[PDB]
RNA sequence: AGUCGUCUCGGGCGAGAGCCCAUAUCGACCCCGAGGCUUGCUACCUCGCUGUCGGCUCUUCCCAUCCUGGCCCUGCAGCAGGGGCCAAGGGUGGGGGUGUUCACCCAUUAAAGGGGAACGUGAGCUGGGUUUAGACCGUCGUGAGACAGGUCGGAUGCUAUCUACCGGGGGUGUUGGCCGCCUGAGGGGAAGGUGCCCCUAGUACGAGAGGAACAGGGUGCCGCGGCCUCUGGUCUACCGGUUGUCCUCCCGGGCAUCGCCGGGCAGCUACGCCGCAGCCGAUAAGGCCUGAAAGCAUCUAAGGCCGAAGCGGCCCCCGAAAAUAGGCGGCCGUCGAGGGCUCGGGUAGAAGACCCGGUUGAUAGGGCGGGGAUGUAAGCGGGAAGGGUCAACCGACCCGCUUAGUCCGCCGCCCCUAAUCGCCCGAG
RNA sequence: GCAUGAAUGGCGUAACGAGGUCCCCGCUGUCCCCGGCCGGGGCCCGGCGAAACCUCUGCCUGGCGCGCAUGCCAGGGACC
RNA sequence: CCGACACAGGUGCCCCUGGGUGAGAAGCCUAAGGCGUGUCGGGGGAAACCCGGCCGAGGGAACUCGGCAAACUGGCCCCGUAACUUCGGGAGAAGGGGUGCCUGCGGGUGCGUAACCCGCAGGUCGCAGUGACUAGGGGGGCCCGACUGUUUAAUAAAAA
RNA sequence: GUCGAGGUCCGGGGCCCCGAAAAUGGACGGGGCUCAAGC
């Protein structure tokens, strides 16, 4: 009963949810869902996406 | 030459379409205890839960995820009592007395521009389904009927009795048309029987009051229709080696030379789903009131997800949370008994340790 | 309680989904000498017609190595399923990935016939063999 | 098709081998049989045409039973073996070479049983082998040529007339018609089958090694019936990027598989998730009790008890055409209850049928709001690698108004629009 | 060498081949195990409108028979 | 016109082809010219199934007589290319890197800042720059025939 | 060595019994039949 953060986009996603995706140096990164888990794999930065909490960090990062 | 199970079961035979969208309960089970054995309502939806289990089993004490299905249950009216008597053969109705014409006070009149309120009564939605009631028929015509049930079960020719029971889906605003269902009533004494009838006869009954929360239960209701299906999906054959000029998803050979007829048996196309069915051994997780689940005495949640069920209105009546999924499309009416044929170690009769409730949107 | 340390095997409450099925290249992940092998069998499996036997995480294979050091190559060997790339659920509910599908050479009795593994070890693989859990270095 | 020489499988006797001991096991030399599952013999039907081996798909049956259930003997200490009996409910799988059936081999498994159905199944498929027409090699023949010797290539027609089975409809009858709820005569089912793990227990047994069982818990696999909350596929609804070209350029569009590419809710799906009784009754093999024939003995002749995954029921599915063609409540008849077409829609669907709603109203449309899917629209202001008189001006692209814009086969509220008018059957 | 052989040629051979044949990387719905979607048929309605074929007919189990019968015999079942 | 036909065949592809992309008389879009007569229409979550097309998680030939069918590669520039060999070839062997748009410079021929080509620097966007279309998958052994070519019009294209 | 009515063999005859396992569900023609509806 925690709600995991997603590691794309941010965000808390409801338990039951989402997946958990190990790395081979054992690094975890949580997904909630394919659209995040594609565009991270693709590699679309996440800092230019307006409906991402690190949009709001690049912005400050840009004054 | 290679063995193998057979394509499907023969056991469901005829697969047509189910005789009536009403579901039929063919069997019920033997209870001490004098209460109605079942109840029923309309699927709403389904979600999920955390909850930490306490059913035995490798995974007991922890927390786990489980799917649950939502039942919308108005109450029921009963309005009918029935007698039955030993036949030749079984058992064959003797008499049936039903509640002379009372004023409906549940359903949900709207003020529209002109005329006053509807001000419907009884008798008027129930004609939707029998379409010929009594006319004139008196509280006094009903007593001596009643007293003349009485008087027949005294003498003994009665064997059994069951009550006559009505939905209300105007309460909820689904529909109007009401449907009519017998349930056999738990007991020994058909004394007993009666009177527990005839005090609530032309009264509501509560899945509150009829149900427990953490019993088994047997659910029936038609499933999903298909509509004609091949016999890949309807039996689950092989598809056909991938180089053949003349199709994939039909049998190959549908019999030898002799005998010289088809066989029953042969995997063939027809009616797939709008099956009456009977699932086994289901738990109730949870009865809620008016469309609320209480947690720990303090906090209640509304039961609709945001944005409401797909293909469904919102909760607003009383409603049934069971464990696992259950036959039927959205809305239909959905039957559930107490356990049939139960395990030998059950879970507790009580409703489990919800750590969470899913309400996101589930469209 | 026979066998109470020295027990090799033990109990989990979740089963992987069989993501692997006969014929697929298994990346050895530990130091018995084997870098590939391939599934010819899964031990402790009733299949049907036509159908090939499949593995998931935590569930031990009959393999052969293909690549590796002289001494191993061409050798029918036993190995254990440590991590699989399709997805599988969990108690909670969520499920959990990995990055190859690699195993653990082991005997048939499930002692490992390597002394370390490199990379994550899946706890259900972990629970399921005490040894194999107790020699890796990171679990998730 | 007939026969069973041969083939497969049983029986009688008991020489002998088994430390003695014929029968724990094997059983010579002889003799009597069963099946039609190998081959052969005959030529009885079929040459104005019944398409072959093998494989795939699918259905069903026999026991002379491989495993799964229960037992008897043992040269049966335990774990295991050898022989035999009852038992056909379920399973009997995956691969390598070869056209192969078969046989051999590999890793698993409780087991990886043998057969019948026109050597089941080509108006179901494939066409690798076989058996035409082309060609090569070896051998034989003077030759044309031949080879149950190899080798490469070599076509598979169908608009279902009757019946058959799978599902879907319209009638008659059931002593008048109609609406509703039931009963269950019968038929179908495997709705279940089977491993492993923990304890009993390192215990019984055994010199030791080794090593059980009753009972009690957990879980996997195969099979079956459902569902889409979660995860994955699809999603030619929808949103965005972008290539060529055309509409003069800007916005916005057509075509190029949906132009290509990424995401994608509803719906369908499985690779996902939920459910599937061990109790009673009588028995087979087998174990016993009482008891004579045959003053004893004796499980059997009379009689009684227990005793199988097998049989009957509990359980699930179809079921008033169940010809004894059912029961009950209600309404109607001796103009008229109850229906059909037409109307707005899918909890449904090939036509029919089924289900909701129909002013006694939220059925659909519309308006608003909620909840979602993409991913920040057009327009304007500023910047921009540089160019330009280092001015004006051009500039891919970036930033702010902007969680924007577009859309929603989902939901709530509001009678604003259309569910109206009308026609028809009907027992007496 | 059952039964190869030197111009009905022997042996070898780079390049060439919709010739036959074996193996390796890669690729993939060939397969495990099949599931969605698109257009055309299939289906209904309004029209034009045939042909192959056709002794009469047309339910089964076990039998008799020219030895594998919808029609025969004894039984079972079946409203159109 | 011939084939019995207002026949998807043959005769006649017998003579000719504006613009853009592009090497191109390729593919795609488009102008002129032509057509809606490659001639029965209407309805539909209105199915099963069949034929054409697109995609598909994990595994990757476990299918099959046999990788049949499909998929992978694919254009241009640069580097770099083996055994064998009849020294000509094998060869585009194999294998690796780059590819769009925008702002300017430099070079070739040229009177020309006309026209067509060839390089350099910087900025910048996407998962993807031969972004659609066009567009080889590859390697190693053995038998036969040297090669290009011809053959049973209508089951054999082959070593004949 | 005590009871105190028939025993203990052999060769035959009649009926019956075991020996006796098959594939669509089923064959005394069928129902059924036990001092018979068998011999
Ligand atoms: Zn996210």
């Amino acid at each position: 009963a925690r709600w995991n953060v997603c590691s794309y986009c941010g965000k808390p996603f409801e338990p039951g949810t989402g997946k958990m995706y190990v790395r081979n140096d054992g690094r975890v990164l949580f997904f909630c869902s394919r659209k995040c888990e594609r565009y991270y794999f693709m590699g679309r930065n996440p800092r230019k996406l307006k409906w991402t909490k690190a949009y709001q960090e690049a912005r400050l990062q840009r004054g | 030459k290679v063995h193998r199970p057979r394509r499907g079961s023969l056991g469901f035979s005829p697969r047509k379409r189910a005789k009536s969208i009403v579901p039929r309960i063919r069997s019920w089970p033997k209870e001490t205890e004098v209460r109605m054995l079942g109840f029923a309502g309309y699927k709403a939806g389904m979600t999920h839960i955390l909850m930490i289990d306490d059913e035995p089993g490798l995974t007991n004490g922890k927390e786990i995820f489980m799917p649950v299905t939502i039942i919308e249950t108005p109450p029921l009216r009963v309005f009918g009592i029935r007698a039955y008597r030993m036949g030749y053969l079984g058992l064959e109705t003797a008499t049936e007395v039903i509640v002379p014409d009372f004023p409906l006070d549940n359903y949900p009149a709207k003020e529209r521009k002109g005329k006053p309120k509807p001000k419907m009564t009884f008798y008027k939605l129930l004609e939707r389904r029998i379409a010929t009631l009594p006319k004139n028929y008196t509280q006094e015509m009903f007593e001596q009927k009643l007293g003349q049930l009485e008087d027949m079960i005294k003498e003994g020719e009665i064997v059994d009795v069951r009550a006559i029971v009505a939905t209300q889906p105007w309460v909820i605003k689904l529909k109007k048309k009401p449907e009519v269902m017998e349930y056999a009533i738990g007991g020994t004494s058909v004394e007993e029987k009666f009177n527990y009838i005839k005090e609530k006869l032309g009264k509501e009954l509560r899945v509150g009051e009829v149900l427990k929360e953490g019993e088994l239960l047997d659910v029936i209701a038609v499933t999903k229709g298909k509509g004609t299906q091949g016999p890949v999906k309807r039996w689950g054959i092989k598809l056909r080696a991938h180089k053949d000029s003349k199709g994939r998803r039909k049998v190959g050979s549908i019999g030898p030379w002799h005998p010289a007829r088809v066989m029953w048996t042969v995997p063939m196309a027809g009616q797939m789903g709008f099956h009456h069915r009977t699932e086994l051994n289901k738990r109730l997780i949870a009865i809620g009131e008016n469309g609320k689940l209480k947690l720990d005495e303090n906090t209640e949640i509304e039961i609709t997800p945001k944005g409401g069920f797909p293909h469904y209105g919102i909760v607003r009546s009383d409603f049934m949370m069971i464990a696992g999924s259950v036959p039927g499309a959205i809305k239909r009416i959905i039957r559930v008994r107490p356990a049939i044929r139960p395990p030998k170690k059950k879970p507790p009769v009580q409703r489990p340790q919800i750590t969470y409730v899913s309400v996101e949107s589930k469209q | 309680a026979k066998k109470g340390a020295g027990a090799t095997r033990g109990v989990s409450a979740v089963r992987p989904t069989r993501a692997l099925p006969v014929g697929a290249y298994l990346t050895v992940a530990d130091n018995s000498g084997a870098k590939v092998i391939q599934i010819i069998g899964v031990v402790e499996y009733h299949g049907t017609r036509r159908r090939l036997a499949s593995a998931g995480v935590g569930d031990m294979v009959v393999a052969t190595v293909k690549k590796g050091r002289p001494d191993m190559r061409h050798q029918v060997v036993r190995a254990v399923i440590i991590r699989q790339r399709k997805e599988y659920r969990r108690l909670d509910g969520m499920r959990v990935k990995f990055e190859d599908n690699a195993a653990v050479i082991v005997t048939p009795e499930g002692v490992p016939r390597g002394t370390e593994i490199r990379g994550p070890v899946a706890r259900e693989a972990a629970e399921r063999w005490v040894r194999i859990g107790s020699i890796a270095s990171i679990i998730v």
